[PDB]
């Protein structure tokens, strides 16, 4: 009569790696590491990205007019940029602190869109419908949907003056422009004063601006450019516009809601009506391990990104079937 | 293997004990057959989840300098996430192992510890009994309960 | 059968 | 007869956690973290913090009249402002560059405030008496202590030039105001010249300014407003004020000493006769154990700040007892 | 554990081992009691002692991206120290156990070896000797320097 | 240390065994001399050699706040990876140690487990043989194919 | 007849330090640190390092006389500047975004410097033969290399307009300057125009500058001042100078082409024909061991600074000879 | 009253 | 001459 002591083993073809052996082959063991994506473009607790497609962030809030599918979409859940997206500022120019703007809106998770000067009430004495071929729309020359273009009227551009009082109960973000023509001919047909300046002020931003005319090389057809700038009014504070030239006015401005989790990727991937807690420019994955190889740019809770092609943990025994 | 056990002293595995991590082979006149120390698998499972809980739980062009801190900083913690995830699973995979080990080792010796000298120490983890051990006597020394004193005068008489 | 395993870190015991 | 092999149990309850296992009972642990403060501001290396009060950094630096209190101190193991901060820029405008001016003041372990500009010999044929009702003190307009308002005298604000040579041997911190006066009948009837400007120069410094009139939503009463400036002037160099209007002079300078290890941080805590080789902003810890979890922002020799609720080490053994 | 003595086949701890962390408990004619291995005590001391001493050794509103770039640097600094602190002291205090273990095992067979079969092996820590031992023999066996040859023959008759 | 063999039961090490880390020494009749375990060693070889492959795989005057983040980002690597460096080491060494340790007592155990009571165990890692083993006798115990049933009779003659 | 189990001890007094124990002695070890260096600059990949000695990157980059040997030099494999790196700007100013700039030349491997705007041809009308005392060579007045000081020409300086077509394929830096005379007299004697302008535009470029006249401290026996600008004009697109005054035109400018691995390193070591895969400033070092404790600052294939004074782990035995 | 325990991880041990 | 040992962790074994 005899019994003997002994262990497990199976068919189990897993293997693990040790700082004594490689390639051990055990009984049982557990994947650590996501590896997989899904290739699609998910929602987040429900609510859907904001895809920009063939626009920039640019070309968004300043209504690009081929960005007029974006203008209604007031919430998201990150905002989704493609390869694609080129339709920005249509007319050329720099955008002054377009990467803090970015910053600002990466945190930024609904808006409401609203007319802060009214077109035809807020320019007495001065015309408002200055559109460009630079800014295309239907074959025909248009222009930012955000801003107006003010110039002269019967020949003579007054010295203009109005003001806004946020009374949102929320930082509204507020867009202008100022157009530097190429030569002192454009500057007088349409503004009429050679040294005119606009003045823009809130109570924590103030900043003068002049025409600064100079012949620049082409872009978009445009000797001239023109310059685009922003910032955040308070809740309760006042912004004043004061110009007797060169202003690209406001026209709509946006009521910003803060969330967080909140981002701005740029993927190939398209939309599909499915749900994750994780999304990667790649298409959504896992959230149930600890570590994932996919990609490091994640929105939502996420595995942390490691260079790993392989982490595997035994459970069971060193297999040894015979 | 650390303890020597596994893929030691008892060179191999048994598929034939498929209803734990850890147990017995016996023959006697009534038969043979594997049977899982259930105590020390449902241990050993209790110990291994407890350690998969465990580990389980942009810039313009003049800002190239901003941009290269940002990539640093970035970087350095990939570069540091990674060295601790593979390390820790590398360390926690060789200890599981020599856990697998350990517990087999202390079976052993349990029963060798119970035995005495009314069984004969092959080496290979088997025992051979210097008396008659029927399916009751089995189970008494998988369960811990072997009445040496009972079998003692007929295995001294047999071991002689 | 056999085992209290909620994380399944052992196989199905044969049954 | 009989001998036994054992080992110790006693009635300790202290439990710790291992890999395999979670609540040990244990004869005997050692706690690695610091997880108690003592509410209390105290000295470093006998050396008290310097507290600013109801004053920020701005305030102190300008001389702010309510901060009257601060200016003979000279010498600070660490600066501490309270949620409370508020006496600053008591004329509204600009800091320029406050917050590098902060990081700067956050290794100063001392200086000498000095008089760079007697009042009454540095700006012949002007007046040097404004004062201004939004930097009040006894319910009587006045003036920061730092920084001298110089006017028009007799209908006439001729152009000046002074200089300053750091004779020192340290670095000196000299501060200065633009003011922007909201109409040009206020810029004529204090400066005289319409078209004024400043010009500050040092040998590795040079800055232009100029009226920049406007009109601003209020701020304490202020339709103008006052742009705040500074710079570090090293031994043996000059700094040069050239000015036919607007200028807010020196008066005070800092002659500034530096060390390692002071820092600046904001509490609720009040100070006492203690002394601790580390302080949190909720109150001083001690510094035997390598980590603690009161406080992620520390002044000295200090533990590890992490996240952990308990860290534990076993020293004895599993505990048995029976 | 992993060396299978504490909460193994000693099963449990002695409250009245008061004077060290591993030692013995006699009973001959003269009377009982408990005694510290002092040796292994102190040894064990000195290596916790040493693995403890190892243990113990603004921006303004434009400038949002490098005030989140400081946050980043902050919170995974933070990160990766909370996980190194827990870690380290998890292992270790696996670690320390398993000596603790080690350390009565290794005592327990010291004890054997010197023994032999001049006494009976209960299976829980305990020896049965076959020949008396009185003070000075209980003395022997706990300093190392047990005679077996001194009692070999009243233990073999007593064997029998 | 863990496994109670070096520096432990088998107090010190040989200088005179030149060609491995674990080993043999005999006396017989035709001679005594040391003889490595070349099994034994170069698995040890083998494991070492894998640990040691696993272990061996400006700022202008107005942006101080910049300057003191990057110095914040570069010390603080600095600090987690003389951390990360140090304590692997220290881990690591311990761990080799406690694994030549077990390798002694493996091999101690299997020597012991061919041998049965046809030796004396003297528990220093020695064993006196209770019958005449010449060289082949000597060589077969080292390779693990001792023949207890062959010298079984003279044994317990001897042993009486 | 007796056989005994045991272990290997031999005469090794190396020690390592465990967790439990410190200096144990052991059969064999291995180091892990490289912990010496070679007191050589050296070659990486059979490339030389550029050596700029006596001058810093300003001083090379725009010319200054006293670097005239480093200026046919094309590639290298990293930058070394010494502690002796004083020859730069000899004319005193402000190097605009200069840390940009180095950090643009710390990936550049190599570069083609060329004639941008041929001295003779490319200024009618302008004198061009402007040097001074403070840029000396050969105790002769002179002036950087890779510019030009444009002058007025029998007392006229008419405006000046010029433009080069990027068609190297590769980016190319352009450098030039802007002269602020301390005075009205010496801004007429040189420029003739008070109200001077000088214009720089691309494509993705564009600033005005003036003259900004003003009497500074002297350094290098000059009271006026000369600020230096540079921008990286992209293939394909076009620069264009305008000016009526003060221009310090660009006469080289740089086809750059970019590299991995490089960097900027100052050096007090020499160079010797050795050859490495890892540099530091105090030697080259050896890249076989994971880590290193001789210098934070490497260029190269290289292991990780550690502060570490000793990494060394146990191979063989705990060491017990008898 | 037995052992060199300067950083006390052990206990008083009865004295 | 009796290991296989690349990377020298062991020595020269008396030969
Ligand atoms: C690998 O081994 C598996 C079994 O091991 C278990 O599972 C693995 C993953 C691991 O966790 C181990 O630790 C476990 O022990 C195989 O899966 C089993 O396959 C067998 C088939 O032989 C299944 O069984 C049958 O079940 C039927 C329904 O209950 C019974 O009717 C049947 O009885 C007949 O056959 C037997 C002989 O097998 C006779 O003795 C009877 O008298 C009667 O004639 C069997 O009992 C069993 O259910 C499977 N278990 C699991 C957990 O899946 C696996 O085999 C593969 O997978 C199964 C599902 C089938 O697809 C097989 O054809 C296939 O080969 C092994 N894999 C390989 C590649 O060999
Ligand atoms: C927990 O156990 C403690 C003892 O264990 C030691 O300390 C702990 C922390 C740990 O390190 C263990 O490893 C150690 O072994 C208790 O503390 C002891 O309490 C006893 C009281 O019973 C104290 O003793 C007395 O000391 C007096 C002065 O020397 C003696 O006169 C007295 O003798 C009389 O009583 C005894 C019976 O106890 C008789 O046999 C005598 O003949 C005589 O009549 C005792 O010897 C001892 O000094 C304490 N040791 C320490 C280190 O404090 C602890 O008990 C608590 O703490 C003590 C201080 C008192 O407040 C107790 O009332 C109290 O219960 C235990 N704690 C709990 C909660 O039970
Ligand atoms: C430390 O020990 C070394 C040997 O241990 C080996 O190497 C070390 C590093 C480690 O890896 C260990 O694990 C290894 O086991 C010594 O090096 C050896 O020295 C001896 C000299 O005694 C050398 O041997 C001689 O070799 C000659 C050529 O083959 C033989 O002719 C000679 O034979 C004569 O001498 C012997 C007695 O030694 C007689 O028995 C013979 O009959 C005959 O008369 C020897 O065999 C051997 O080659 C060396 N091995 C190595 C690997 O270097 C080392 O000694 C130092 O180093 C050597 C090179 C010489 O410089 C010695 O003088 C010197 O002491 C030890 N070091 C110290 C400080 O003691
Ligand atoms: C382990 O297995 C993988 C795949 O089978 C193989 O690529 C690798 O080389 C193996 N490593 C070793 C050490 O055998
Ligand atoms: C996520 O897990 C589910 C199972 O829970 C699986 O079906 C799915 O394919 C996984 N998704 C990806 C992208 O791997
Ligand atoms: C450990 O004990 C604490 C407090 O007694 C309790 O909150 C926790 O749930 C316990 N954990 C386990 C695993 O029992
Ligand atoms: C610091 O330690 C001392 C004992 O050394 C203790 O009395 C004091 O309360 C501790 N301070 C805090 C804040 O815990
Ligand atoms: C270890 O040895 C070094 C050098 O011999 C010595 O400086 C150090 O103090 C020693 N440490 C211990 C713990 O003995
Ligand atoms: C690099 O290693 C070689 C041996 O491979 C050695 O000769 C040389 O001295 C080492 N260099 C330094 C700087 O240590």
């Amino acid at each position: 009569d005899t019994i003997c002591i002994g262990y497990h083993a199976n068919n189990s073809t897993d293997t693990v790696d040790t700082v004594l052996e490689k390639n051990v082959t055990v009984t049982h063991s557990v994947n650590l590491l996501e590896d997989s994506h899904n290739g699609k473009l998910c929602r987040l607790k429900g609510i859907a990205p904001l895809q920009l497609g063939k626009c920039n962030i640019a070309g968004w809030l300043l209504g690009n007019p081929e960005c007029d599918p974006l203008l209604p979409v007031r919430s998201w859940s990150y905002i989704v940029e493609t390869p694609n997206s080129e339709n920005g500022i249509c007319y050329p120019g720099d955008f002054i602190d377009y990467e803090e703007l970015r910053e600002q809106l990466s945190s930024v998770s609904s808006f409401e869109r609203f007319e802060i000067f009214p077109k035809e009430s807020s320019w007495p004495n001065h015309n408002t419908n200055g559109v460009t071929a630079a800014c295309s729309h239907e074959g025909k020359s248009s222009f930012y949907r955000n801003l107006l273009w003010l110039t002269e009227k019967e020949g003579s551009y007054p010295k203009l003056k109005n003001s806004y009082v946020n009374k949102k109960g929320k930082e509204v973000l507020v867009l202008w422009g100022i157009h530097h023509p190429p030569n002192s001919k454009e500057q007088q047909n349409l503004y009429q004063n050679e040294n005119a300046y606009v003045s823009v002020v809130t109570s924590n931003y103030n900043r003068r601006f002049t025409p600064e005319i100079a012949e620049r090389p082409k872009v978009r057809d445009q000797a001239g450019r023109m310059n685009y700038y922003w910032t955040l009014l308070k809740p309760g504070d006042t912004i004043i516009f004061e110009a007797n030239g060169n202003l690209i006015a406001p026209m709509y401005a946006f009521a910003l809601s803060r969330g967080f989790g909140s981002g701005i990727i740029t993927s190939n991937a398209s939309m599909h009506e499915c749900n994750t807690k994780c999304q990667t420019p790649l298409g959504a994955i896992n959230s149930s391990l600890p570590y994932q190889n996919i990609h490091p740019v994640t929105i939502g809770e996420c595995p942390k990104y490691v260079r790993s092609a392989k982490l595997r943990m035994v459970t069971g025994l060193r297999n040894i079937p015979s | 293997g650390l303890f020597g056990a596994i893929a030691g002293f008892i060179e191999g595995g048994w598929t034939g004990m498929i209803d734990g991590w850890y147990g017995y082979h016996h023959q006697n006149e009534q038969g043979s057959g594997y049977a899982a120390d259930q105590k020390s698998t449902q241990n050993a499972i209790n110990g291994i989840t407890n350690k998969v809980n465990t580990v389980i739980e942009e810039f313009n062009k003049l800002e190239k300098r901003m941009e290269n801190l940002n990539k640093k900083v970035d970087d350095g913690f990939l570069d540091i996430w990674t060295y601790n995830a593979e390390l820790l699973v590398l360390l926690e995979n060789e200890r599981t192992l020599d856990f697998h080990d350990s517990n087999v080792k202390n079976l052993y010796e349990k029963v060798k510890s119970q035995l005495k000298n009314n069984a004969k120490e092959i080496g290979n983890g088997c025992f051979e009994f210097y008396h008659k051990c029927d399916n009751e006597c089995m189970e008494s020394v998988r369960n811990g309960t072997y009445d040496y004193p009972k079998y003692s005068e007929e295995s001294k008489l047999n071991r002689e | 059968c056999l085992y209290r395993d909620p994380l399944g870190v052992a196989g199905g015991m044969g049954c």
